[PDB]
């Protein structure tokens, strides 16, 4: 009852401990100096020293330039950052290209930090409060609270600003509450589970009581991206008045942040680093299609990448010698322009063979819980040698279809003949479309 | 709580209050005497129509 | 390490490597080589410094690879801190928000700053325990205390009618300015600290100042003139300097702010510091743009502009014709261009050696003659990232040396832009055409 | 004191009868075209015309730029003087249409000057005067109020219509800390003071010293504005917790092209205001240079703005031969600028300079930029100009300077300038460079 | 009464200048020649006034300076006020908030005015007395005043926002009163004493008062609920249709019952060959509909390539919207007309002139365009005001002939200087040697 769609059959890089690829290991076949390459490129990004460094990948059309950016992202864990993005994603309406490419770009690199944090939880009694001597018209001078948690009672005596955010949150005296001393803030947990069956109905959820001391001491790690910390910046989320909510209401729409607002940031984030409190983690962009890209975005790419806190971006590409989008006569490889092929290196990925072909048929018939045989194999190999990979694998699906309604488990060559007249592909229908006088 | 002061105290302002009202202030005093009737704001015009 | 960079392109580079006599010397500060250049740039950082010429226009130019944006980056770190230093690229003028006039206006406007002064009284340490008791809270009196003053102060009406507002327990230190303004609330003093055992948050535990009560102090705020236009400009302004929207300034504005820091540097309150703007891929930019600038350059508030192009006799986007270094004969006219030239395979070597020096990467001597030719039949940046990427291979054979064989290895396993065009040539087939057509069929 | 490619011309260097002096405000040759200006400034301070257009017209660095910013130093800067290059007019915001139109309207100018009469002074006494009610009536009337107001050598005693007592009453005027009231219009202004500043131990409340002179004062006051601020004024609303203001501080207010009725509107009342003699109408000048990048459709729209009855005297500045006219792919114009507009404008010829003309530049612009050279590097500058270009010429003054100043020298010698013609090149030499070199250069 | 002015390029001319039945004087009302166009102009002019006929477009062609712009200046001169006269040009449809549909729509509807009749009662006269009671911490006040004319005399007293009404503007003993009993406005027409004589006749009277608005305006005003605010920051945004549609038929009934009178106007175009085929489409739906004004457009050009197509056609307008359009040409002018045009444009700026300096100016505008000459005027008065005598001569006008230069001048000096100035494909010579 899984779902597959294209991926999922590879895991990782099938490299041993020497940096050696093994043929077959990780769901992949062949391709033992891209997967060699790849897997130096994932140790360097480990390394955590690097900034900027630019990897692009060349090869035809279904050859597995996404499925080796697939496995490197897999490959370096869930912890570190990897933000994938197609070429003709940066187009967009609201803001300038640029914006949302530097935006892109800081969401690739990320920051944990952590924060140590008591706080205290269900309410026994609760006094508030000498005399004014003074301006005081009326005096609160403390309030006294205590609470039963469950591993021992205590009470204690707090400051009347919190006594009027208890009001503010209007608790009962048999309830359960959350107060965190460090911003002096009281959360209703709600009501107490022993306390139920007071009247035969009550909407609220009474919730158990909360387990443990309830003078608990802990500490908490998070993992955010300085795009986090932007955009927290740039549209602040606090304020009670009516301007700020109103604003809150209007749609959120990307404008251009500013670079001050960045340096400040930086700042802020290596005097936290400084003092040991949070480490950064620098991840990966990763971009399909860069010959959608125009010349504007690739000119700016070379002073993004020269920056001080890049990413490494890895870029896939199957173009050969073609013109670059945005100008009519730079004919470049890879769509790409001179100087940043310059600013970056390169990793070609070969053709597959009939062998390999039909491995790749085996494992995804194999993942995707399918029985062939052993001539139906050697057929759907020939049949993907013909005519592309791509086609077999997309028509195994309709095979196990037809078998399936013959109550039968295993494709054979009945099965995969008729799925063949039954679906055609993009040679035969070109063959058929010209001879034809309507379209 | 030594840490948290440590922490809470330093939260100075990018851009203070103080600049930003020096900058704002306005170097004349009192002026333009017709000029109640040549500005107009259309809050007043919508009463007026 | 201030900043937050971990590794740059060109981290090395710590301002121009040149001495008083403006001779720069063969190797120091991080740059190498191009000594016509270094010299260019120290006159045109003294002449920056001077801070008497305003609206000059400089051209760097020289083929890719050569050192202009690593140029650019000695002259910003060698005019140091409290200088503004606006660095742009071409790209990033067109916006959806702002017209090309309207970003350059705010980019030459970001460029200068001023340092302005401003002189101010106060009182601090009200540790007071108030005596306040005729009718209508009378007995206006409150102590102050400090480490070498104590005081008592009597009252009027509006001052505690001030006071009232914004209650002060008699115990926390508060300070007030003689202005006529308004009292603010500082801190609480150490002696109530164990009071309580949840403090709120908007308390804090501020010790006791020290000196005198009636304190005066000046402080001078350094702030760009485009950050005053901002300011100047809506209701609340300052949120616009970290959200970007400003939405074309009026010119009023600029008008009046022009008018307020000529009477503000008069009165002697305020100081001009002009600063450079730098713009990277200055080729790629319309004919609106250099329009522009050609009237720009000429204002009495214009920085120092520098550009960098590496294009030759290029077309002028926005026109049909072809121009040198991709800009026109009339705004080439008002600039003096500076022109790098290519590198020696000594000086190829002596930055490769640098570089390596800055990734604490041990080179053997082969492997160093190795990259150096590898990088004088190549690019440079090629060997640049040639010897990281050696070394990640020599730490995976756990040998901290980086040796001729994992260089061989790197330059097998990463290819450069010639190979891929040769193979892709040799293969025209299986890549996708200009036409798309593609053979994805092996047979 | 910095200097900009300019500050060297004050005015046109003119004389009475309208002769231009060969060498006179920072200005040598263009003879002709400084009559010229000189002739426009003339009509300009008539006040008379309107939407008269010239366009002066040359080569480049040859002063076409520098020929307005004369015209605009000669007229002062009471007159309104609104510069403009013609990439400006393309914004995102409004229809370039409309900017055009602000830009046209932001030249005309309004001079606003009035007398007022004022009572101001430390208050010495206040009091109410009992007298006989007008009507049958068993109470107190007061019929005048009597207010003592002393000033720096001046003091005087006022009886005042009793009816301005809610004046005071919202004012919270007390008695003797400030006072300031108009003549005619009745009411009271609130302006304490430095006579009991020191008397307080501390109080919030500004304090003022006395009022210089007679406690009467007649006080002339005169300001400018321009009809777009009055125009902008009338459109953009103001207020406090109004709906409409809390709109405009949530939305960000671009600009948005403002209605005919409202510019009408602007005008009746102005023209009643000039009717009665307290306003007087100022026409300006509006200068574009670079028209060669207005589009057709900004032509076009000029040909009918010109023609208004409240337009400024719009100056063009161009350097184009034939050329094709930006919008269009087969009008091959002169200056780049349509024939119908450009018959209805006036031309205004500019001719390049000569050796000696290009000497005389140099030391002027040496003198005024605080350099000393002697003739044995003046004449080679004067050739570098002849070869190269003026404006090479007058750049590479300041890197001499500081190479002179590097070598502990005060004098600017010929080996400065040739090390400045090595460090820093022209166009010239950089584009003989790029043809020369087969390396992306 | 006259609005703020100067002296424009149009401003001799006052209306077409005709006889009682049509028949063009050669010169008269600033306007000299072209007697067919300003006979056809004449015969338009009457069509907009009988206010029947709706939707005709009538187009003005000729050379340029000819005189279809002041020929459309003269038409609503003549047609004077109170009769809407919208006059644009071809560019201003151009938006980036508003379609070009919706500002055709727009400036097609601006020239229409509904003019509403109401009746207002007053009571006007010198106030003789007022007595006015303020209850301090009370809520209510009590009035009373005086009031007296030449004949009568009387006393009122008033509720609550009466005295308010009267304090907010101070009312005394010696001023003069107006009261609008529907709406409670007050109106000071001048202290009697302590400069306008006392109000006589009855104490108080009726009057009519016509608020005219245009179409537009009404059309803006019930969009929604701020598009009141619109009619002065010009910040409105495609009013839906069925606001038009409703408007109409409104406006339809009010006539019809007879609250108001609708008075049809005149729109002009200038510059029209411009113009995107998309408007002029809409232009040739919208010509039939019956709250059309009639649409004058002038233009310059030949046959013309229209913009957004490929095709040249006629005074750069496509056929469709020829075929329902009535065209007036416009012919070049005689030496003897430029004279007088010349002479009637000398006259309006209060400049003298001699006669050879006339002849002068005559025949350099036969040379060159009528609008040098026209031009050359002004600053040969400036040239001879600086000499200090009050004539201009041929002198000053030779002066200013040589100061200030000519089209052909400046074409033939650019064609023998081309190195001087930047080319086409940007190349140029600024090095002497
Ligand atoms: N060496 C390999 N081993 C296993 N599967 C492969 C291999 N190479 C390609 N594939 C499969 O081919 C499919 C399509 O290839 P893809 O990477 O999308 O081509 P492209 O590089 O053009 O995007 C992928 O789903 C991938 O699983
Ligand atoms: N004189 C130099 N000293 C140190 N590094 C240099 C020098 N010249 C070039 N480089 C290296 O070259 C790179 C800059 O290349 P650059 O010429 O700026 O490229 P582009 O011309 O495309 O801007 C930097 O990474 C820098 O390390
Ligand atoms: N007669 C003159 N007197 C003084 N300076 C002049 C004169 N003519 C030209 N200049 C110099 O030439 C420059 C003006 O160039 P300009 O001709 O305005 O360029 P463009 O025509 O392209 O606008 C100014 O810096 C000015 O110092
Ligand atoms: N019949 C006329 N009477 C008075 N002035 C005229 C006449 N014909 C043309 N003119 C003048 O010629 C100038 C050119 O105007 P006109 O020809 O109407 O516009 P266009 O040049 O667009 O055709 C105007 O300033 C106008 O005063
Ligand atoms: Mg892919
Ligand atoms: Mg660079
Ligand atoms: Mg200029
Ligand atoms: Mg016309």
């Amino acid at each position: 009852v899984t779902r597959t769609a294209a991926h999922t059959h590879i895991k990782g890089l099938g490299l041993d401990e020497s940096g050696v690829a093994k043929r077959v290991e990780g769901g992949f076949v062949g391709q033992i100096e891209a997967r060699e390459a790849c897997g130096v490129i994932v140790d360097l990004i480990k390394a955590k020293k690097m900034s900027g460094r630019a990897i692009l990948l060349a090869g035809g059309p279904s050859t597995g330039k996404t499925a080796l950016a697939l496995a490197i992202s897999q490959e370096l864990g869930p912890k570190v950052p990897f933000c994938p993005l197609v070429g003709s994603e940066l187009y967009s309406v609201e803001v300038k290209k640029t914006e949302t490419l530097m935006e892109n770009f800081r969401r690739a690199i990320g920051l944990r930090i952590k924060e140590t944090k008591e706080v205290y939880e269900e309410v026994t009694e609760l006094t508030p409060e000498e005399n004014p001597l003074g301006g005081y018209g009326k005096t609160i001078s403390h309030v006294i609270v205590g609470l039963k948690s469950a591993k021992g009672t205590k009470t204690l005596r707090l400051d009347p600003t919190i006594y009027e955010s208890i009001q503010r949150e209007k608790v009962s005296i048999g309830d359960v509450i959350y107060i965190e001393a460090n911003t002096g803030a009281v959360k209703r947990v709600g009501r107490s589970d022993a306390y139920a069956t007071e009247f035969d109905l009550e909407t609220e959820e009474y919730v158990p009581l909360p387990k443990g001391e309830v003078h608990k001491k802990k500490e908490i790690v998070q993992d955010v991206t300085l795009h986090d910390l932007d955009v927290a910046n740039a549209r602040p989320q606090g304020g009670q008045d009516v301007i700020s909510m109103m604003g809150q209401l209007l749609k959120p729409k990307k404008t251009e942040i500013t670079e001050k607002l960045r340096q400040e940031v930086n700042k802020v984030v290596a005097k936290y680093i400084d003092q040991g409190v949070a480490e950064l983690i620098p991840g990966v962009l990763f971009i399909d299609e860069v010959n959608m890209l125009d010349i504007e975005i690739f000119t700016y790419l070379n002073k993004a990448l020269e920056s001080n806190i890049a990413p490494v971006v890895v870029l896939a590409s199957n173009r050969g010698m073609t013109t670059v989008r945005g100008t009519e006569d730079v004919i470049s490889p890879h769509g790409v322009p001179p100087d940043l092929i310059d600013r970056l290196l390169i990793v070609r990925t070969l053709p597959y063979d009939k062998d390999e072909i039909r491995t790749i048929i085996e494992r995804r018939a194999t993942v995707e819980r399918l029985q062939v045989e052993s001539s139906a194999l050697d057929l759907l190999a020939t049949m993907g040698t013909e005519t592309s990979l791509r086609y077999a694998l997309q028509l195994l699906a309709p095979c196990g279809i037809l078998a399936q309604t013959s109550n039968r488990k295993e494709i054979v060559v009945n099965d995969v003949n008729e799925a063949k007249l039954l679906f055609l592909d993009a040679k035969r229908s070109t063959k058929i479309l010209e001879t034809s006088a309507n379209y | 709580v030594n840490k948290l002061r440590c922490d809470r105290r330093p939260i100075f302002g990018k851009n203070l209050i103080d600049l930003l009202t020096k900058d704002r202030r306005v170097k004349y005093d009192k002026s333009s005497i017709i000029d109640n009737e040549l500005i107009k704001p259309l809050q007043t015009r919508v009463l007026d129509n | 390490l201030k900043s937050l960079s971990l590794i740059a392109a060109h981290s090395h580079i710590t301002g121009l490597g040149l001495d008083e006599n403006l001779q720069p010397r063969p190797t120091s500060e991080g740059m190498v080589g191009q000594l016509q250049a270094r010299r260019a740039a120290g006159v045109i950082l003294k002449m920056v410094q001077n801070g008497t010429i305003a609206g000059r226009a400089v051209l760097v130019a020289g083929p890719p690879s050569t050192g202009k944006t690593a140029l650019a980056m000695g002259v910003s770190q060698s005019l140091g801190k409290d200088v503004p230093f606006t660095a742009i690229a071409g790209s990033e003028i067109f916006s959806l928000e702002l017209s090309k006039t309207e970003a350059l206006t705010q980019a030459f406007r970001k460029s200068i700053g001023i340092k302005i002064k401003e002189e101010t009284e106060l009182i601090e340490g009200e540790v007071v325990e108030i005596q306040i008791d005729t009718g209508g809270h009378k007995q206006g009196k409150l102590t102050i205390k400090t480490t070498d003053m104590e005081t008592i102060y009597e009252l009027g009406n509006k001052m505690i009618d001030g006071l009232t507002k914004e209650k002060v327990l008699a115990g926390d230190v508060i300070s007030i300015d003689k202005a006529s303004g308004k009292i603010t609330k500082l801190g609480r003093s150490f002696a109530r600290s164990r009071d309580y055992d949840a403090m709120g948050a908007d308390t804090r535990f501020v010790q006791c100042p020290e000196g005198e009560l009636q304190k005066r102090k000046t402080v001078v705020h350094t702030v760009s003139l485009h950050e005053i236009d901002v300011i100047n400009s809506r209701t609340q302004g300052f949120l616009a300097l970290f959200t970007g929207d400003t939405g074309e300034i009026r010119s009023e504005v600029r008008d009046q702010i022009n008018t307020k820091v000529a009477e503000w540097k008069e009165e002697g309150k305020a100081e001009i510091v002009p600063g450079v703007l730098f713009i990277d891929e200055v080729h790629m930019l319309d004919i609106e743009c250099f329009s522009f600038i050609n009237r720009a350059l000429e204002d009495e508030f214009a920085p120092i502009v520098m550009m960098a192009t590496n294009r030759g006799v290029s077309k002028t986007r926005g026109t049909n014709y072809k121009s040198p270094h991709g800009l026109p004969l009339d705004l080439l006219d008002r600039s003096i261009i500076i022109t790098t030239k290519s590198y020696n395979e000594q000086e190829i070597k002596t930055i490769l050696s640098i570089r390596a020096q800055e990734e604490e990467v041990e080179l053997s001597s082969d492997a160093l003659d190795l990259l150096t030719k590898t990088g004088v039949e190549t690019s440079l940046r090629y060997s640049s990232n040639l010897i990281s990427v050696a070394q990640q291979i020599a730490m995976k054979r756990k040998n901290n040396t980086v040796e001729v064989e994992d260089v061989k290895r790197a330059y097998l396993l990463f290819l450069d832009s010639a190979r891929s065009v040769k193979y892709v040539q040799e293969n025209e087939s299986q890549y996708i055409d200009d036409q798309g057509n593609v053979q994805i069929s092996i047979a």
